């Protein structure tokens, strides 16, 4: 022994830390990947939209 | 630089030089060429470098599982020479 | 009769002159050792047979053909029957051993596959390196990579092989390995060896015919036998390690009064 | 001093013109000739490797941290400005007009472009490329057209990756803190973006900086003294030389097709 | 796959530790020693002729460029809002926050880092450093001290040259092509009058961006192979490894003085 | 004796070098350590300088222990060995003038006029008087070796350690070294230790030679006695032979399964 166990002592402590790696870059580079949304659309009226353009956010309060 | 070979004594007489430019039609119709050869006898040569003598090679391996054996007559000076330089085993055939 | 029968010809660069005046000529079938002292160009000698640089005026042959009067195509048509061999081993590092010496067997050839892995396995038994073909050419060794060149040199049958001075920093255990093949592959092959190497003890052991170049000139032309019994100062200077005579010991100077007490 | 003054400008400008004649001597020699595509096919993946693939590792790290500092510089001075959702005409424009094909080539000059000069270097002391000579083959064919051809067409091809990566990391930056949402800062990014005007005129400005900077790597690793200081000298010669170069044609690319 | 796997890791888990260990130990044994300041004083002259004295044949002649650069392209994308008052604003504001002590650090890594390690790894192949420390001299304080002394304050003294060279650098296209001379160009540039802001922390990144740069320049330089290939590799992962620092904390340096 | 090599033993972390080796060198001698390549010639004389620590063993500085005092204790030996190098150990950044002296101005304490009267009379014993304002890049392979020589006796050593002397060079300044060794050896009384490889020539002026083979030692004879010795392995390192204990061929790797299929 203390050729090898000290190799892998140190392996399982680097994929640890690997793990660990991807978990703090998850909330801000994993966006709208696994959180969907279910897809029902409505229908409005007007007479002139302005300056509106596609991807346009709605808002209620 | 020509490849002059005839088989009807069963007897493959080589004629020309062996190079390492002029092989296609000893190569390619190698299957077909020697079947039941016992005696390979050439006198038509000059020089055999190191591609011409791998033919040579060749030719035994494909007699030797045929259940025969091969004998070789007329060596020149040029291919002892270079057999002793290359260090041939005695698993190929053999300076008799 | 001979095979090169170098003329006069020169070599002078921007500052240095190298070649002023030699007369130098190579015969078939023996070995042609031209050694000298260090400091002048002895690589550049091989170069001008090859035509890799640009000589002065004057005329080489190369079998009757004269060697700088050649065009572009007309000169690859006699330089790959020469296949000179470098000192550190001019041989690739992207490849490994087996693929380094059918390097010119295999892009300009008309060998078939399965009779060009019998090919080099008969040239690395000349040289020793057989089991040495699986590996990366840079785990060799000095000695070892010298020997892995030389089967690339004798791959199309050359006719001038040109050694660019070899065993010249190697083992003496190595160094009896290459003294060897030398004449072994000469009187086998026929074929005309150039060793440049200045090792007077091993270099003319195996030649016949010896060259001194001291004074940028060819000043002993005779064989291995009778030049070491020329009475000459100079010729008697480079052999057997002799210090003092024609060359300084010391350096060329004066004022020995005026640069140590003041 | 007046005299013995131009004795020594005047040798330099001999030298200068030795200089610049053997490296268009060399390129035309190298592209110009037998037309050899079955056998520089191998040579070409090979050749790729190395400057493709083992450069790539450095843009893609670097695409994070050129957008991630970009793009929060770029929201302190747009402050107290109702300009918050205009942040992809800074992020994205500026990596395609000013950036992108700039600090992608200083990059590739000091990993592609730096161990291209140490490659031929090293096969110069070692005597491989008059080697080539004895074998009957074009050295200026077999071991220098492959690499320029790798060059040119990876520096192109790596600048899109500095590009996506960057605008990506300036999405990083962007929604990370500051609490503004995904359609905002995707919608003033599409704008003054078209055909033949920031796509496309990125694109011609990347293959003109790719010719000169594998020029240099490719001429002083031919050009170069076959010893011990001579591999090192060349060595950091090239990434001077591609460094005004680039900033140098920077001047010149920018009078023609402002944007 | 669980043992099998991880024992190629175990090879490059070590001596990644190792690397950083030596790193850390050659810069320890350089500066705790005793103090000598007449017996270096005409050593670090020489050295800053090689760094410092020979990099401004680079950083001025494009610095310029960069300058000129950010005239042209910041006056067509501000036709609609201010092309005269604000044309001055951001070339004063981007070089003196982000383009001074990054920009010029590629620069200062190219000719006084990649030379500085093949200046020490020259040393080890011919056996220089061997010889000097069969000595009762210190090879340490030789080669390394005054050395690294060298490129510590000479990156701050070449960042304000980098700085002049590119507010006048972009005045070519102020004061001339259609522009006013001082009235509304001079006039926006001294909105920063705090001395924190532009001063300080510009200041402070160019001394952060000048230790870590002459620290990987001295490290691989230092521990090579010595022979002819050992020299141009360490040469090579110079560059790369530089720019990875001057760009990774260039984020990490913004993070806390701008945000 | 110098220093005694008495269990020294040298291993690495993949390829070991030295197991139980054994040394010994009288003063005023010339002691020659032959082997072939390959092997650690050139680690040999670092263990003897203090530059890397052996493994499991020890060298008796006369009395004295080398590797047992890295604390401010090393340098005041160093300074009486001047070990020189192959290539060319000496500053590219100065003139050969000041590699001469550059022991004189750390060390010694000697005036201006005084320093010119002991350094240029010291390139007079190598023959380089009047080569002293040229750079060393100018010089040559063999002009070069020669300018580490008046460095080494710039502090009157006792163990000069020539690593890898006169080798790769022509026989004229060949000649030149082997000559300068034997000037030092008698007029100055310095111990001189070489451990080069060329046999027809170091012979002449050493007095005792240790051939190394299988890593190991296995020849500790004079000068004359080493040619009588009926040994496989110490013959074999003589004048040139072929075939020996090591072999030149490769091992038999199925030549037959390769070469027709």
């Amino acid at each position: 022994m203390q050729t090898k166990k000290n190799e892998i002592w140190v392996g399982i402590f680097l994929l640890a830390a690997l793990l660990a790696a991807l978990f703090v870059c998850l909330k801000a580079a994993n966006v709208t990947s696994i959180r969907t949304e279910p897809t029902y659309t409505l229908y409005a009226t007007f007479d002139n939209i302005g300056g509106l353009k596609a991807r346009s956010p709605v808002s209620i309060g | 630089e020509s490849l002059s070979w005839m088989q009807t004594g069963d007897t493959l007489a080589l004629s020309g030089e062996l190079d390492q430019d002029v092989l296609l039609p000893l190569w390619e119709m190698r299957e077909e060429a020697v079947k039941g050869i016992t005696c390979i006898d050439l006198s038509r040569v000059s020089r055999v470098d190191t591609g011409g003598l791998a033919l040579l090679l060749h030719l035994i391996d494909l007699a030797k599982k045929q259940g025969n054996n091969v004998t070789l007559q007329g060596v020149n000076d040029k291919v002892y020479t270079l057999a002793k330089l290359y260090n041939l085993p005695a698993d190929v055939l053999p300076r008799h | 009769a001979n095979l090169v029968d170098m003329r006069d010809v020169s070599f002078t660069r921007g500052n240095r002159c190298i070649f002023d005046n030699i007369s130098l000529t190579v015969p078939r079938g023996k070995i042609t050792a031209i050694m000298g002292p260090s400091g002048i160009g002895k690589t550049t000698l091989l170069r001008l047979i090859g035509g890799q640089i640009a000589p002065d005026h004057g005329e080489i042959l190369f079998d009757g053909e004269n060697i700088p009067a050649m065009s572009r195509s007309r000169l690859y048509t006699v330089r790959k029957r020469m296949s000179m061999l470098f000192q550190s081993g001019a041989l690739f590092t992207d490849m490994n051993v087996f693929d380094n010496v059918a390097y010119p067997l295999r892009e300009h050839t008309q060998l078939p596959a399965p009779l060009l892995h019998s090919t080099v396995m008969m040239k690395l038994e000349a040289v020793g390196l057989r089991g040495a073909a699986k590996l990366m050419p840079s785990e060799l060794s000095g000695g070892m990579a010298r020997r892995a060149a030389l089967a690339r040199a004798i791959a199309l049958e050359p006719d001038l092989i040109m050694f660019d001075e070899p065993f010249v920093g190697q083992d003496p255990i190595t160094m009896g390995v290459l003294v060897k093949l030398i004449s072994e592959l000469n009187s086998a092959l026929g074929v005309t060896c150039v060793v440049v190497s200045h090792d007077v003890p091993e270099v003319l052991s195996i030649a016949d015919h010896a060259w001194i170049l001291a004074d940028k000139k060819i000043v002993a032309h005779g064989s291995a036998q009778a030049l070491q019994a020329n009475p000459d100062p100079r010729v008697r200077q480079f052999l057997d390690g002799i210090a003092d005579g024609p060359v300084p010991f010391r350096y060329p100077a004066g004022d020995y009064h005026a640069d140590l007490l003041p | 001093m007046l005299l013995n003054a131009l004795a020594s400008l005047g040798h330099k400008g001999i030298k200068t013109l030795r200089t610049f004649g053997r490296a268009g001597l060399m390129l035309f020699n190298a592209l110009v000739g037998k037309p050899e595509f079955r056998k520089h096919a191998p040579l070409l993946v090979r050749q790729l490797y190395n400057v493709g693939v083992l450069s790539m590792l450095i843009i893609v790290v670097s695409g994070v941290f050129i957008g991630m500092v970009l793009g929060l510089q770029g929201y302190l001075v747009l402050t107290t400005y109702s300009a918050e959702t205009s942040l992809g005409m800074l992020v994205a424009l500026s990596l395609l007009r000013e950036l992108g094909p700039v600090v992608a080539a200083l990059l590739f000059a000091g990993r592609a472009g730096s161990a291209l000069t140490a490659e031929i270097g090293l096969m110069r002391a070692t005597e491989q490329l008059s080697s080539m000579e004895m074998m009957a083959v074009d050295p200026l064919r077999r071991v220098i057209s492959p690499r320029f051809w790798a060059g040119v067409i990876s520096l192109p091809l790596l600048t899109v990756i500095f590009v996506a990566v960057g605008i990506w990391g300036g999405s990083l930056v962007g929604v990370s803190w500051k609490g503004i949402d995904s359609g905002f800062f995707w919608s003033a990014m599409q704008n003054a973006v078209d055909w033949r005007m920031d796509l496309v005129n990125c694109l011609i400005k990347s293959v003109v900086f790719a010719i000169t900077v594998t020029w240099i790597s490719l001429f002083n690793g031919y050009d170069a003294i076959p010893t011990s200081a001579g591999i090192s000298r060349a060595t950091t010669r090239t990434v001077v030389h591609s460094s005004l170069a680039v900033l140098g044609l920077d001047f010149v690319l920018t009078a023609l097709m402002f944007g």
